[PDB]
RNA sequence: GGCGCGGCGCCCCUGUACGGCGAGGGCGCGUUCGCCCGGGGGGCGCGCCGCGGGCGCG
RNA sequence: CAACGAGGAUCCCACUGUCCCGAGCCGCGCCUCCGCGAGCCUCCAGCCUCGGGAACGGGCGAGGGCCGGCCAGCGGGGCAAG
RNA sequence: GGCCCCGGGGGCGAAGGCGGCGCGCAGGCCCCGCCGGACCGGCCUCUGGUGCAGAUCUCGGCAGCAGUAGCGCUACUCCGCGCCCCGGAGGACUGAGGGGGAGACGGGUUCCGCGGCGCCUGCAUCUGGCCGCGGGUGACUCGGGCCUAAGCGGCGGGUGAAGACCGGGAAGGGGCGUGCCCGCCCGUCGAACGGGGAGCCGGCGGAGACUCCGGCAGGCGCGGGCGGAGACGCGCCCCCCGGCGACGCGCACGGGGACCGCGGCGGGCGGCGCCCCGGCCCGCGAACGCCCCGCAGCCCCCGGACGCCUUGCGCGGAGAGGGGGGCCCGGGGGCGGACCGCGCGUCCCCGGCCGCCCCUGAAAAGCCGGGGGGCCCGCGCGCCGUACCGACCGCACAGGACUCCGGGGUCAGCAGCCUCUAGCGCGGGAGCGAACGCGGCUCAGGGAAGUCGGCAAGCCGGCUCCGUAACCUCGGGAAAAGGAGUGGCUCUGACGGGGUCAGAACUGGAACGGACGCGGGGAUCCCGACUGUUUACUAGAAACACAGCGU
RNA sequence: GCCCGCCGCGGUGCUGACGCGCAGAUCGCUCGUCGGAGCCGGGCAUGGGGGCGAAAGACUCAUCGAACCGCCUGGUAGCUGG
RNA sequence: CGCCCGGCCGCUCAAAAGACCUGAACCCGGCCGGCGCCGGCCCGCCGGCCCCGUCUCGAAACACGGACCGAGGAGCCA
């Protein structure tokens, strides 16, 4: 909606910011083979209830 | 080789739709390097980009048929669809008189 | 038309975010939480669902204060501090 | 079974082309009419001729 | 019981491929090809006639047929599937 | 748990796997070859979650079927190295209740620029709402914050085993300045459509604008007793009385704005075999301030009545007409801010009337008036929303999903059909022209013989004139039934510049609502009076309801 | 609470399409109604043996001659399967 | 490392163990050979042979369950 409360805006803002890949130097640093962050989401198939 | 950006920026400068903006096909290499409204304004200057006039609908047949219709043509019983009342309301005539 | 067509009439939010438990369970028209019971002063807890009890309870969070108090008691100096005071 | 493509003739179908010129109720305008004109258009049937029509696989 | 009815009935005029009795045509599917590519179902199998038999057999007794591999169609049987 | 004669077998190859001999009636056991790369047992005693073909068994993998079934919204083509992307040229579509331009809700970064094709984009891709990397939403004036609606909470207390549920009968707070005075008792809960102090034009960017920049304003704050005959004209505080806020529906009639047309004149285009001063495009002026002008309507003065006046009405001795005035009027003009005329309609708002109801069509904050009593120049305006989308719900999708703006021709028209502006997807293409299907068209002669049954299809249909029965609750029946005319062209008459209505000559296959749109009709019987309601997804009716009647 | 008819609101017939769907109820043509007991949006109220119902045992989030969720519950079976 | 325009060759290592230990079955592709169970014979002839499990007086049944393969899967305890 274009008319949203600041409290809903802030919780939506955090899901946008943390929706990221693992950095590549972290993959070298921590010696990882699983490289996908499975807590990511995509707007077409998500149901963020926030 | 993809000129969606310039087509949208040109119709903004010229205040028309995107359907009546025309590029000169030669000098296409020039248009591809333009990314701002200012570089587009130069091309409209040197005539590389232009806008077409709107096409109207000719009213020559309309004006002749109306001219004939004030002479009494095209107005017999075979040409009327609504009733006499819907064509000339009886209340409008009474009030004028 | 009680199936697929009826589902296209949904553009409302029944529940929102609770200020106490954080879940998508606060009824916006009754002003009550169906998870923790807010604005009630006590927490909603039922023995007919021990799985619901383990999901949110003591220990599933930080335990920030209680951790420090226990380690001070078990191996720090707190049991001495009571003897000075309780005299 | 060296194809066909494209023409010209015949024969059929429709119904007399655009234009030019000279009758028209009326007020230079005018639906329409007559003449050149069984005309013009069209063809998947018939007849004869410009471009062309005999590889590679077993 | 006038007026009214996507209500149940019978008759007449008009109308017609409902029918005698069917015929020709148009578009799109089907069909062939390039690309893409699933469901249902399945004891094992898949040609008939008679007999006997849990009294209507693909297999059992006796006779008659039959290279093997496939397509477009089709609805007799598989006491077809759900 | 024990034994395995110098202390059981093992990288000189354990367990397991794949083939092959042997032994045992059998359950099974033993050996060899190849693989594998670290552990394993024969005999005695002890112990148990101890042996699979089946349970429409459970979980996992997976075959035939099979390169099979299958891939609404009119449509693309040529060239550019060329892809369904981009450009140019052509051909079409959506058709102003839009496949257009924007909001509310929901979604949440899908928005923008550059790069890219591993996944997705049921065909392809160099495309993209997909993937990587950077960015992006600016307010005194717009909305939210405030007010109250229907409601919902709270309230000394009351009640119940409690959780909790119910509630006016309570010593219920303010102004100041001490000290006096006044006072009956909740809510800074509930509307991003109701109420509300105040914003317009021009410009700039890849993505924001009533928000930025420039210009011109407006609102709320803070600091440096007179004129008139009259209608009327020209600082505050408390108590009481009032006002604004503040309101239904309707056929019509009137005024303004915007839109839309025709003609002139000024500038620019196109095509042009013949004709063409006959085709097309552009000619623009806001909020706000001052002056003037404003129909209806209500009011003042004179004076004393067979009139004034509307489409309709309506009004007058409780003072008409006539003469001269006052007030209201979302409007217009002139000057500021800064091309010229004339018309029929359409939409929107406003005005005065009239009609209608066993229906009479919110509240409050806030702001103001009355009566009585007491007494120019500066500065500022905080907090939150603001990108984009039918990208939303239906497991992703011919379904579902509120509102705003609305050109031209034909026409009774927001119908159908064609179109200017704007916009351009819809799991992909090519070939052939079998059966059979699905959506369509036409059929000699007959005309319901078909079928449970005229199911389906066909006939009728616009407008004008003629002509219309039984029966009836006198309103109807009625478009009853039936007839005739209708194009084009050249003209004439009527109404006060405008369309309509009426009539005539001439003419064309013996045609004319030439497409489109658009009743078949009649004689009867049963049921329910009638409009209305229902089994969302097999029943729309004779069932329910209804006015009336009665207990 | 008049009649023809557009949007809207509804859902008659073809017992048409579809019926391994576009779709766990849709599509085509035809049809009822269209100033009213009319249609649409937001806010608010009523809670399970209870509500709500111009009454069909209808509707109460694909659930209704008694909703949904967890527990009592590995409920009992002289009955079917292994 | 090299050669062609992903492949080949080959390098590390005891070994590719190469996206990973071992790597069974069902099912499948290439080369090579041939045309259901029991019995006799060296070998394609002759002879015999209905689909199991189940309830049932009685099942090959036109009675029901079962495409295939692996692993799990039901009289223990007080
Ligand atoms: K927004
Ligand atoms: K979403
Ligand atoms: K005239
Ligand atoms: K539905
Ligand atoms: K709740
Ligand atoms: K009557
Ligand atoms: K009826
Ligand atoms: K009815
Ligand atoms: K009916
Ligand atoms: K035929
Ligand atoms: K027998
Ligand atoms: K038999
Ligand atoms: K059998
Ligand atoms: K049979
Ligand atoms: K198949
Ligand atoms: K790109
Ligand atoms: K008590
Ligand atoms: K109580
Ligand atoms: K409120
Ligand atoms: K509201
Ligand atoms: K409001
Ligand atoms: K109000
Ligand atoms: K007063
Ligand atoms: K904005
Ligand atoms: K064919
Ligand atoms: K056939
Ligand atoms: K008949
Ligand atoms: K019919
Ligand atoms: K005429
Ligand atoms: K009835
Ligand atoms: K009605
Ligand atoms: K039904
Ligand atoms: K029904
Ligand atoms: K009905
Ligand atoms: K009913
Ligand atoms: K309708
Ligand atoms: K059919
Ligand atoms: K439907
Ligand atoms: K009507
Ligand atoms: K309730
Ligand atoms: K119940
Ligand atoms: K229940
Ligand atoms: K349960
Ligand atoms: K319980
Ligand atoms: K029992
Ligand atoms: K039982
Ligand atoms: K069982
Ligand atoms: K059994
Ligand atoms: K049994
Ligand atoms: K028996
Ligand atoms: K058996
Ligand atoms: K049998
Ligand atoms: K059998
Ligand atoms: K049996
Ligand atoms: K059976
Ligand atoms: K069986
Ligand atoms: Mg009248
Ligand atoms: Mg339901
Ligand atoms: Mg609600
Ligand atoms: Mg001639
Ligand atoms: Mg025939
Ligand atoms: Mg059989
Ligand atoms: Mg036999
Ligand atoms: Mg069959
Ligand atoms: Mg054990
Ligand atoms: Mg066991
Ligand atoms: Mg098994
Ligand atoms: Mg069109
Ligand atoms: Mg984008
Ligand atoms: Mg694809
Ligand atoms: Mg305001
Ligand atoms: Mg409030
Ligand atoms: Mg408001
Ligand atoms: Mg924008
Ligand atoms: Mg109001
Ligand atoms: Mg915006
Ligand atoms: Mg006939
Ligand atoms: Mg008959
Ligand atoms: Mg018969
Ligand atoms: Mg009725
Ligand atoms: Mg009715
Ligand atoms: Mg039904
Ligand atoms: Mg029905
Ligand atoms: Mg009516
Ligand atoms: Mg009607
Ligand atoms: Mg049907
Ligand atoms: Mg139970
Ligand atoms: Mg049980
Ligand atoms: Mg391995
Ligand atoms: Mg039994
Ligand atoms: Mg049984
Ligand atoms: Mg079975
Ligand atoms: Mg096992």
């Amino acid at each position: 909606t274009a008319n949203k409360t600041l409290s809903r805006k802030l919780r939506l803002a955090k899901k946008t910011k943390t929706n990221k890949n693992i950095p590549r130097w972290v993959i070298a640093k921590d010696h990882l083979k699983k490289t996908w962050n499975y807590k990511r989401h995509h707007w077409r198939r998500s149901h963020l209830k926030l | 080789a993809n000129l969606r950006l310039q087509k949208r920026l040109a119709a903004d400068v010229l205040k028309c739709g995107k359907r009546r903006v025309r590029f000169n096909p030669a000098h296409e290499k020039y248009i591809e390097q333009a990314s701002s409204r200012e570089a587009i304004r130069s091309l409209i200057e040197s005539k590389i980009i232009a806008k077409l006039d709107i096409k109207g609908s000719s009213r020559g047949r309309i004006r002749a048929r109306h001219a004939a219709k004030r002479l009494g043509r095209h107005s017999g019983h075979g040409k009327r669809r609504g009733t006499r009342e819907a064509r000339m309301p009886s209340k409008t005539l009474w009030i004028q008189r | 038309s009680k199936g697929t067509a009826s589902f296209g009439k949904r553009h409302t939010r029944i529940h929102g975010s609770c200020r106490r438990c954080g879940k998508h369970s606060f009824h916006l028209q009754k002003h009550e939480c169906a998870s923790c019971g807010y604005p009630s002063a006590k927490m909603r807890r039922y023995n007919w669902s021990y799985k619901s009890l383990r999901r949110r309870t003591q220990g599933t969070g930080s335990m920030s204060h209680m951790r420090k108090v226990y380690r001070a008691y078990n191996s720090g100096t707190l049991k001495a501090n009571a003897r000075k005071y309780l005299a």
